């Protein structure tokens, strides 16, 4: 559902879920953080309804721009933390 | 062999973060933000969140004194990091304050500390843990109790933050945060690193002067102005490095009879080299061994020569170091500067506008500033003063925040001990103590 | 009595211990601030018993550290008890004839720091000048304090020598002692890592040139 | 436009190279040691190598001074840079010395200079070029008279280098290298860049003071002990900012009759003011103006109180920028410290070890060293000396050099005036010259 | 007869030849030096006899490991010159 270009830099993301304690981890590269997004429902279809935004801690920044790149937004291995809204 | 670090001073002031080199995190897959589990000593264990650190070195792990003590660790000591994946949001954390950090505190605990601590932010904590909340004009510590994911979790939006009433007794190897430690000097960055230098191999690994007859530094002599925070560096030094610490105090010295003077100098280096590896603090040196000429006195004359020989009467001495304070090089007697003494000196120096920021940000930890409130603007109106003259200034501001608030709170009654937590400095407080 | 004058740490409680040794005598140290730290009284019985043992045990040298601190010029004193143990001083030593074979040793900064009766002529009566030690000795001195140190090849002394003019022994002992700690520092991050030997490892531990430099300029 | 640039300092002592930012080669599209073609006044072009530099703002870029002068330029000016696809390697170039810089030398000149200038370097040149050699405790300059791919070319292993017979007389608007510029002072960067912003606007863009009414710096006074380079740096700054350069030395004033004195003060300050934008450098103010209550004299009072009017007497002054030279503020009457006159001070201190080096690489330029030489080591045993100490040290140095090898050449005969190119500087030497 | 990954990261070198001033200039990427040796003869067949080495100028640095890469080289955008041998 999240097709890789094997031949391009690679990163993986760890999702922490409000929904419990879940923690997903996926492979990326230069996809957008709309991308994380879609990796999200597309594991938790009950979400696909449910309204939410994705934040890194410390300090806590709300990713705002979804079109933009893993690259462009800093988020080369990192956690994201989905808040619900 | 890998997941292997040595502590060192943290930069980024969140308890929570320790912070990595960025190849290290690399080696070890450790993703930015993750929950690391750190092992120290006495088998104890502390969660954290990592980032990266592009000035931290690849060997070394920066944390700060909270998470160093919860690992009963020090400066220079060796912890192993490990990630964490299946760490929980906790169901529900208890957690109850240590009684000496309290006491004079009639507030809410919950609303005033906790709720602001951990809310959204998604704070990692174990059982057993000890953490430091600040707030006004105070920081409180807390012990974690229990964890419902057990013995860790994270303190997310849903975890259910209990107190549940009466203060805990501090236990004996629980280190007060309220001591002195290289977080609370700031502007002496060259100094407190040569001074760290010539101390660590005497003050951390002691066993070594007893393999080998190479001599380390027994006296050194800290010179600068009143106010400058010389006794403030020996004590933090003792502190970290975990050596007992004895004050001798001028003064309080010179106040005795002839004779109980020689004995507290005697009994000061008895007590130091029966509790080695130590320090001797010798507060207001010129005091006690003013300028040969200066001292008129008989008993005067015997005093300084009690000094002198005890200075001689240090070998490795189970490991003592004597650290003293004086304005100036040629105010005390030219005697402790010989060889087997005072042969090492560092000059605390005024400190600039940079260290004049960072005095201002650690006499402010505690407060509620306005979002008006530069610090770097008070840097610059303050090119004279020293340390202590900024903690003043902090103090006569936050004072008048205080007394401004005095009125309106007699009148619509007295509240008093309490809405300092809601009361906030404003730089017009600020404005109203550089003025003064 | 003989007068060893010089700055300090040029070694004059070092002449006076060897020569002890060396003879084969017996050598009792009077320290001057051990002496004056004592109650009036106590100084003076001090002295007395430190002659009397010397003496008792002859041959034998008595060394007298800081001589300066106990017979200062003789204005400097302000005390009376001050002015007691000077002339205690000068009674012990006119009071030792060929004595049982007793030497007695001093040691002081400059000739005009002391009282000038001790300078006397039964007494302090033989000077002896311990100057600051030139390229030559500084060399020497540098090879006695590194004699149980490992050193590197590209350690070299005669360089170490030549960068330290001013320096007097003890500024040189003090130099082998920065260099060698500083091995030890930089050794003692690796080792704590890959567990700590600490109290050994210490003997396939070099002290380095780089050490030295480091050292030089601190 | 982008390839417009600013013409800064050199970092590499390379005649050949200029240095621009990473990101501006980008820009341009420019290989690394791609030949470019420099624009300059007066239809000036040149021809260099072009490299990064890390340090180099995106605007600028860094040349020699020969390259500067080849282009009729001044730091701060603007040069238009371009690639150059089409040079070729040369077939025969044409050179030959300058007259006033090949006096006494009575060498091969393609032996010495030449050949091992070019030898496998593969510099480009470009006709009307001077370039510099140095060798044998001298500079020789070279004009480039023809090139055989005309009028540029490299000079490749297979190029014909002629300079056959007859220095040449020296053009008027061609410097000599051998003028003092900033690439002679050494250990200075912090204060030389201090007095460079000072003078910047008043030397250099004269026009503006007469379009504003701002007051500029009139009067600067360098301190520092003997032997620093407070001449060299006022003599540097006249040359690089193109001013006239009026030197009053404090004793030749003092040498003159009563009257002739104040005669002497009153031309210079008239010459400086009719040649302006000019530079007055005061050698040895103290000479002349000592504490007011050190002169004795009553000429001596007069020609102080000369000195103030004369500093007052300069308004906008054309453009006059007074600077002296003392051994410390107090030397002096502070009354030359008020506020229309010297009102701007510059320490130049004692130079550290780092400054010691770049002094002591100065000093060399010239010589050839032997691989044994270390100047890093020079620098390290040289705490105290100063820039004249230094060049005193490389100065006895090579006397010595050549002592050693006098007696060998007075045996065989006496090539004398010669031989002194092949002669090597060695750290013998510099042991030798170190303890005298 | 040289081939490039135009999915790759790519260079362009300009190639002094000792054949007089013969400016060639060629993209590459990830090549090794060895690979501007190739396009050298290929570019010159009558080299292909011929003793040369590649250096670049200022300072004057013989390229002897032809094995590494252009980036490890640090080559990237670089004159290289061919010096007779
Ligand atoms: N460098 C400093 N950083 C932080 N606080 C300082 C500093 N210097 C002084 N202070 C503050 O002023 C107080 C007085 O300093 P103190 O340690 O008594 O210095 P000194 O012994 O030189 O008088 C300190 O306890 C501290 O509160
Ligand atoms: N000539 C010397 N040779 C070797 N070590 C010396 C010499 N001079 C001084 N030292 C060192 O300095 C130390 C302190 O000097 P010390 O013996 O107290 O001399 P002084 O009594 O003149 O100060 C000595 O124990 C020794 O380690
Ligand atoms: N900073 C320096 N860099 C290079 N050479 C220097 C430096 N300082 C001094 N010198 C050399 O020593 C000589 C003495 O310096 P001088 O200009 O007379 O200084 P001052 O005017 O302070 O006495 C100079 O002409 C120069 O050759």
């Amino acid at each position: 559902m999240i097709l890789i270009d094997e031949s391009e830099p690679t990163t993986n993301i760890q999702i922490r879920l409000a929904d419990g304690g879940r923690l997903v981890q996926k492979f990326n590269h230069s996809h957008r953080i709309s991308d994380i997004r879609l990796f999200i429902v597309d594991a938790r279809p009950a979400m696909a309804a449910t309204s939410f935004i994705l934040m890194t801690t410390f300090p806590n920044k709300e990713l705002a721009d979804e079109s933009q790149t893993l690259k462009e937004a800093n988020l080369l291995n990192a956690v994201i933390v989905q808040r619900l809204t | 062999r890998p997941n292997r670090l040595i502590v060192d001073e943290a930069i980024n002031e969140d308890n929570s973060v320790v912070s990595l080199s960025q190849p290290k995190m690399d080696e070890l897959q450790l993703f930015r933000g993750d929950t690391v589990l750190l092992k120290g000593k006495k088998r104890r264990e502390a969660v954290c969140i990592v980032l990266s650190d592009d000035t931290c070195s690849d060997e070394k792990i920066r944390m700060n004194r909270v998470v160093r003590n919860n690992l009963r660790v020090r400066l220079g000591d060796v912890i192993s990091i490990q990630p964490c994946p299946d760490v929980k949001y906790g169901k529900r954390i208890h957690v109850l304050p240590i009684d000496d950090t309290v006491e004079g505190i009639t507030g809410n605990l919950f609303e005033v500390y906790l709720k602001p601590y951990f809310l959204e932010a998604y704070r990692p904590i174990r059982k057993g843990d000890i953490f430091l909340v600040r707030g006004g004009m105070r920081a409180v510590e807390f012990k974690v109790v229990e964890t419902d994911p057990s013995p860790y979790c994270i303190v997310a939006p849903d975890t259910v933050i209990h107190c549940e009433g009466e203060p805990i007794k501090r236990e004996d190897e629980e280190e007060s945060l309220n001591e002195v430690g290289y977080d609370d000097i700031g502007g002496c960055r060259k100094q407190l690193a040569q001074i760290k230098e010539m101390v660590e191999l005497p003050l951390r690994h002691p066993a070594l002067f007893k393999a080998i007859g190479v001599k380390p530094p027994r006296g050194i002599l800290l010179y600068g102005p009143p106010g400058t925070g010389k006794t403030l560096i020996a004590r933090a030094v003792a502190n970290e490095t975990g050596a007992f610490f004895f004050l001798i105090n001028g003064p309080e010295i010179m106040s005795k009879l002839a004779g109980e003077s020689e004995s507290n100098l005697r009994k000061a280096f008895e007590e130091a080299a029966a509790n080695a590896p130590a320090i001797i603090f010798i507060d207001e040196l010129d005091a006690i061994a003013p300028k040969r000429e200066k001292t008129h006195g008989e008993v005067e004359r015997r005093i300084v020569s009690q000094l002198l020989t005890l200075m001689d009467g240090l070998k490795q001495r189970a490991h003592v170091i004597v650290m003293a304070a004086t304005n100036r090089p040629n105010s005390i007697d030219p005697a402790l500067r010989r060889f087997g003494r005072f042969d090492r000196e560092v000059d605390i120096g005024i400190p600039d506008a940079t260290g004049r920021l960072e005095i201002l940000q650690i006499h402010t930890k505690n407060m509620k500033l306005a979002d008006d409130v530069d610090l770097e603007q008070v840097a610059n109106e303050t090119h004279g003063h020293v340390g202590a003259d900024l903690a003043a200034l902090c103090s006569e501001a936050a004072l008048q925040a205080i007394r401004k608030k005095m009125d309106l709170i007699d009148l619509e009654d007295t509240i008093d001990a309490e809405v300092m937590n809601s009361l906030a400095v404003t730089m017009d407080d600020f404005r109203w103590a550089l003025s003064q």
